[PDB]
RNA sequence: AGGGAAAGGUGAAAAGAACCCCGGGAGGGGAGUGAAAUAGAGCCUGAAACCGUGGGCUUACAAGCAGUCACGGCCCCAAGGGGUUGUGGCGUGCCUAUUGAAGCAUGAGCCGGCGACUCACGGUCGUGGGCGAGCUUAAGCCGUUGAGGCGGAGGCGUA
RNA sequence: UGGAGCCUGGGAGUGAGGGCGCGAGCGAUAACGUCCGCGUCCGAGCGCGGGAACAACCGAGACCGCCAGCUAAGGCCCCCAAGUCUGGGCUAAGUGGUAAAGGAUGUGGCGCCGCGAAGACAGCCAGUCGAGUGGCGCCGCGCCGAAAAUGAUCGGGGCUUAAGCCCAGCGCCGAAGCUGCGGGUCUGGGGGAUGACCCCAGGCGGUAGGGGAGCGUUCCCGAUGCCGAUGAAGGCCGACCCGCGAGGGCGGCUGGAGGUAAGGGAAGUG
RNA sequence: AAGGGAUAACCGCUGAAAGCAUCUAAGCGGGAAGCCCGCCCCAAGAUGAGGCCUCCCACGGCGUCAAGCCGGUAAGGACCC
């Protein structure tokens, strides 16, 4: 799960460092990267979750 | 429709209508909860907080059940001992009704 | 469930040559590539990494005083059967090996380790003799 | 002088396979007896090691205490199972003996069967009952023929 | 208020210890050496994470299950999950990637002393020359001193404004530890129509041993009975059902005459 | 062994830091029976299985349609002697 987060979420610009921390200040208890496989389909929507993230983060 | 529910400690995607197993919930045998835990739709709705505020999934209870067995055996060598213990976790299904978030 | 897993999709090629770069800073991410560790299909034991190209091998920068310093070693099964070759010697000759060697170690060690061996082309150039696509990376 | 084994079983009944066929014979293949002949004669049942034939999956750029977890392919009844294993993760046999053993320390080729905390009489705690300031009989005698009675010599206890 | 304590009694095993830290003796301010003393871990936690590998160094005391979440030591360039993250310095030996007396104008940062228009510190008659010159002494990082026997290597590739060393800062990864959800068993506490069923809260690593529950084998009473050729015992198969487990049912084929409940009793009992 | 290239101790050029001097700190030359290549031998299972010369080519009959198909060929190759 973690592997494949960070190559998608790294295909944004940031890091899966980042983008954890991001999600934590968010405050968007969920993802749980098992349920990141919204990163393959509906990449739509992963890229939602991303800019909430960087939203918190910069 | 798409919709990210919350039930067992665990996190699961629901559809319109299917369901797998999820762990026993105390809820009798054909009657109809809501998980108002509930986060993301199929129109981009995600959750300023953990849950969206007005948001909620219906579904239909069918009933209980007892999983496959499963052999816990332990040892430790030059000791004698040996340990044998038979397993089955419970749990109960679900289907799906609608997505009124 | 949840097996997000793959389906077999076309394998993409690549070229790429950082003919002034530090090796190691580059061996490491060609690697990366090799296996499909930048793309969210990854999946561990089935190889879906990109086909690499490098063009214009040798020119490589090395750090500090790595020519001479810099021992390259193989033993025949033989009494006294060490060989010692230094960096210099190996550009002089068979420059392509150096790029290769370097990759090698970044790669894991199974059977599926020398398969991606395989999907790494590399040829002191420029010019890589096979041309069907090549999205050049910078 | 002495030591000293192994080895039981067709079927109710021999009705124990005339006759034909291949073979020197031994064996088989038809036929026939029988409820049954993988009950056909060191023949009831016929387990395991061990040796064959046929079929599915699988393997000739790999590397291992031999398995397990996960995906993926093929093969057999159907949104689920069973068989097999390509790749990936993880993994120092059992027993004994030891401060410490995968150990290059002991034992064991593999399978089956035999194989080691008992009984008597005292003793001492505990415990389920009987009767209690008392409780209890031994040898024997009378009955039963898988019936129980009687018998206070004695013994423990009451300083 | 603790798997604390004290009193009386039944059952044991142990009486060969080992490493580490600290305090001494012996030894040579030697030994994985040896003697005692205080503590710990292994023993019995060779179960789990870190340490390349490794009983006792660091992290942590494992009832079971989950394709959930937070951490610990240690880590975030690839092998290998997570920063080629941010800001300021040092080092050019691959030091780092394991060695001393003693040596050296290696570097970088501090010194406080000579004496410089009685303008020689360096250079050719001292005039020109027109300025920075020497002197020990501290601190950071490095250099020589550095020769052993099968093929080498910091675990490997490979790293030089670092992927090394020093000092800050924020964030992630990471265990069988801690949370989340479901289940078991044992205690304690509640109900108290004691219901052996519902609710709450704790405990459950384990060698020598102590204690508690069960399962199965042979035989006896139950029996002048009950099952049985419409198939006993035994044998071969199963993905099914019930038990935490030892086990017990169910079904199909084989077998051809024995088998024996509920509840109890003996032992050539695994 | 000739021979060609790179080196060890060691011997030099040019040259500052440091107006002098210094083989060195940027550079450049000499220099061993030793190192590399050269001589002789093995070698494409070098699963990274190489290259050059020459040859032989037809579907003839059937499945999840190029053998995963059986039976005759071609250039060739075995068997027996």
């Amino acid at each position: 799960w973690i592997v494949r987060i960070n190559a998608a979420c790294r295909q944004h610009g940031l890091n899966y460092s980042t983008f954890i921390h991001g999600l934590k200040k968010a405050g968007i208890e969920v993802d749980r990267k098992n349920l990141a496989d919204l990163a393959v389909r509906e990449p739509q929507v992963f890229a939602e979750l991303v800019e909430r993230a960087k939203a918190a983060q910069g | 429709m798409f919709a990210i529910v919350k039930t067992g400690g665990k996190q699961y995607r629901v559809e319109p209508g299917l369901k797998l197993r999820v762990e026993k919930l105390d809820a009798e045998p054909g009657a109809t909860v809501e998980l108002p835990v509930l986060l993301l739709g199929g129109e981009k709705t995600v959750v300023g907080t953990p849950v969206v505020e007005g948001a909620s999934v219906v579904a239909e209870v069918l009933g209980h059940g007892r999983g496959k067995k499963i052999l816990v055996s332990k040892f430790k060598a030059k000791v004698q001992y040996r340990r044998k213990k038979g397993h089955r976790q419970p749990y109960t299904e679900l289907l799906i009704k609608e997505i009124r978030g | 469930m949840k097996t997000y897993v793959p389906k077999q999709v076309e394998p993409r090629w690549v070229l790429i040559d950082a003919e002034g770069k530090t090796l190691g800073r580059l061996a490491t991410k060609i690697a990366t590539l090799l296996r499909g560790k930048h793309r969210p299909d990854w999946t561990p034991n089935v190889a879906m990494g990109d086909f690499v190209v490098v063009v214009n091998a040798d020119k490589i920068r090395v750090t500090g005083k790595k020519l001479e310093q810099k021992i390259y070693t193989r033993y025949s099964g033989y009494p006294g059967g060490l060989k010692k070759i230094p960096l210099e010697k190996m550009l002089a000759t068979h420059p392509e090996r150096v790029l290769e060697h370097a990759v090698k170690g970044m790669l894991p060690k199974g059977p599926l380790g020398r398969r991606l061996f395989k999907r790494l082309k590399v040829y002191a150039g420029p010019d890589h003799p096979h041309q069907a696509q090549r999205p050049e990376k910078l």
